[PDB]
């Protein structure tokens, strides 16, 4: 029965800053989403240039 | 005699607390009829891995009979009366409230009193419902929409205790206690968590009285005073694909954490929510539906029916949608739902807000049509804020509403958000989380 | 907070990140290409022209 469906756990994977089930994930999304987007921007400056 | 003053009218809700820490309130009306039970603040999120499922084992006992008066005997004062007895159990809520005569409204609160108190638990019973659940979790399994929500918790709060059913597991039905379910009354069916409420024709002092002779739960030391804090749930942007190309339809919801009940911005979510409204195949409006996502859906076939929501929770809660559709055109409404999402942090209108506006009020109002529905919303109201807020403070916060601050606050909890996904059935067509991801920006 | 206050102010909305780039390129640029020359200049000291140059311009005659 859907009622024994767990979703794993992917503290293998999760980034530092939302590792802790007990924490608001939301107050690290800013940098977590201002530093992939950081890359990006970055990416895009280099090859603008 | 405008609207307006009809709201201003409305008796206020008494409230009164007692030394043990209950909350007795209540809405007098002239109704001959009545409704009133006790809205225990306990839920399966209270529950924890080794007892989930507790509180809906505990629900279906709260009916079978307690310690002074057995199955029969309850059961037999109860129907003899003409009285209904009902209710239910939420992730972070329960309920058990009785539709009796204003006459009988002080014997009724000796049976609440008796019920949350004195249940039988009877071990002979226990082995019985336990039977009973399992059942009813082979049915419930077969309800898409449900399936869906859960997974939907399974996921946006995956590895804290908002993912989990408020059923729980087929292990722990299996093999709960009669111990399990007694502790699990003792720690949460607490005085200062419960609150009794009523609704009609009823004396709120007369009330009061009642819950003070058999509500009379005693409070030594401080611990029993206090009202714990939940730990925290984190959500995570995620998404749990079901797949099963063999169920007729899809069912999909998508979502983004919520505030929480006590944040106000949930007005302006709920303004929102009103906008892109909800749809079915069966709503006569048709094409000239107001809702742009309803009207797509009618166009082009998008989708046998879709509603926006936003359920919240005391720390946390759940802004999305969900939609159920046919194989082929799962992603075309996805893109289009989203599509509208953006449009609200992006393009609200004033003549959005406001159609969006009158519609709330209208829905608000719904909210109170019989003392069972006005005694839930006192229930809850106490339990999640507090106090009570009056249709005349909710119209009054919804009118401060408009456009900018539907764009706002939407962009607040939705543009460029890692959303939750929940996909059941034949999800083939719709695909990929980044290629929804990307649905959360520009719109 | 530069992650928070970037993205914030810069990385989330789709037309502030346009402007970014384009302001960044220009910065970068000007940084880079002087930067560079730079190195490849001092890896070649008196062998470029640049070096040489003033024995004869405008140093006889
Ligand atoms: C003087 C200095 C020179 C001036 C240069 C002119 C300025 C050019 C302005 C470019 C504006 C860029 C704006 C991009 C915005 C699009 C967008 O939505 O984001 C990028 C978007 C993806 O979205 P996200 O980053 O995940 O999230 C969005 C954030 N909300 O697009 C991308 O994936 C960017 C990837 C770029 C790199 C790809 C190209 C690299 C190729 C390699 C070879 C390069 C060299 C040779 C090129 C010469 C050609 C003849």
């Amino acid at each position: 029965v859907h009622n024994d469906v767990t979703v794993p756990d992917f503290s293998a994977y999760r980034r530092e800053d939302v590792m802790d089930a007990t924490t608001s994930s939301q107050t690290s999304s800013e940098d977590r989403k201002g530093f992939s987007y950081l890359v990006t921007a970055t990416a895009c400056v280099a090859t603008a240039y | 005699a405008t609207y307006a003053q009809t709201l201003q009218n409305i008796p206020e809700t008494n409230v009164t607390t007692l030394d043990n820490g209950l909350r007795v309130a209540s809405e007098e009306s002239s109704q001959p009829t009545c409704t009133v039970g006790v809205w225990i603040g306990a839920g399966s999120r209270y529950e924890n891995e080794k007892n989930n499922g507790a509180g809906y084992f505990v629900e279906h006992l709260a009916f079978k009979g307690t310690k002074k008066r057995p199955c029969a005997a309850f059961e037999k004062e109860v129907e003899s009366m003409g009285a209904h007895f009902n209710g239910y159990t939420s992730r972070e809520q329960t309920a058990f409230y009785i539709k009796a005569l204003s006459k009988d409204m002080p014997k009724v609160v000796e049976l609440l009193a008796d019920v949350v108190q004195n249940c039988a638990l009877e071990e002979s019973q226990i082995e019985k419902e336990r039977g009973v659940i399992l059942q009813e979790l082979k049915e419930m399994d077969n309800d898409m929409t449900n399936v869906t929500f859960d997974y939907l918790h399974a996921t946006a709060f995956q590895g804290t205790a908002l993912a989990r059913t408020v059923e729980g597991t087929t292990e722990n039905i299996k093999h709960l206690t009669r111990a399990d379910l007694a502790s699990y009354i003792d720690t949460h069916f607490k005085a200062p968590r419960m609150v009794l409420a009523a609704a009609g024709g009823i004396s709120h002092k007369e009330l009061v009285d009642a819950a003070r002779q058999h509500f009379s739960g005693v409070s030594f030391t401080y611990k029993e005073d206090a009202v714990p804090i939940l730990p925290r749930c984190r959500f995570t942007g995620s998404e749990i694909r079901a797949r099963d190309d063999a169920l007729p339809v899809a069912h999909v919801a998508l979502a983004v954490e919520g505030p929480g009940w006590a944040d106000p911005d949930n007005v302006v979510l709920h303004v929102a929510n009103a906008i892109i409204g909800r749809y079915d195949r069966t709503f006569g409006g048709g094409k000239h539906l107001s809702s742009r996502l309803a009207a797509l859906a009618v166009e082009h076939k998008l989708c046998h029916s879709f509603q926006t929501f936003n359920t919240s929770y005391s720390d946390t809660g759940l802004f999305g949608f969900h939609f159920v559709a046919d194989p082929l055109s799962i992603d075309d409404m996805m893109f289009c739902a989203q599509g509208e999402w953006m449009r609200l942090c992006t393009s609200t209108t004033e003549s959005e807000v406001k159609r969006a506006k009158n519609h709330l009020r209208s829905a608000m109002v719904a909210q109170l049509d019989g003392t069972t529905p006005v005694c839930e919303t006192i229930g809850s109201h106490l339990l999640n804020y507090g106090r009570r807020i009056s249709l005349e403070e909710w119209d009054s916060r919804i009118s401060a509403v408009d456009a900018r601050m539907v764009r706002d606050v939407c962009s607040k909890y939705i543009y460029d958000k890692c959303p939750a996904l929940a996909a059941v059935g034949p999800i083939e067509q719709l695909l990929d989380y980044n290629r929804i991801r990307s649905g959360m920006y520009w719109i | 907070a530069l992650l928070r206050q970037a993205y914030s102010a810069l990385f989330r909305r789709t037309s502030t990140f346009a402007l970014t780039v384009v302001l960044g390129a220009v910065l970068f640029e000007r940084a880079f290409d002087q930067g560079a020359d730079a190195i490849f200049e001092h890896l070649n000291e008196g062998k470029l022209w640049k070096h040489i140059k003033h024995k004869y311009e405008a140093s006889e005659e």
